[PDB]
């Protein structure tokens, strides 16, 4: 899964 | 002085976050078609995948 | 300028709230994954189908 | 579909 790119 | 960086700046993560989450929304949209098209199955694995895409 | 600082304010609202949809969304799938995982030895073929999906 | 659909963007601002 691709994770969220952190902000 | 005031600095009009900080919208643009904004725009772009705005625009960067509505993309992942179209993203990840895509794909439940494609994994509940495949879930409606096995809904005569009666599947306990994938009753329990319908649940969590609509809770 | 007032107005700016409105956009801005606005803005931020707005990225807080796509930060939850998208972590929503995300977090749907991941369950979906370990429950996927779980399954592995079964022969049910469709769940290797949501796979996919997920790795698409 | 019974799928939470995205808030729209035109939306939001």
């Amino acid at each position: 899964l691709r994770p969220p790119t952190p902000l | 002085a005031e600095l009009m960086q900080q919208v643009n700046v904004l725009k772009l993560t705005v625009e960067d976050l509505e993309k992942e989450r179209d993203f990840y929304f895509g794909k439940l949209r494609n994994i509940e078609l495949i879930c409606q098209e096995n809904e005569g199955e009666n599947d306990p694995v994938l009753q329990r995948i319908v649940d969590i895409l609509y809770a």
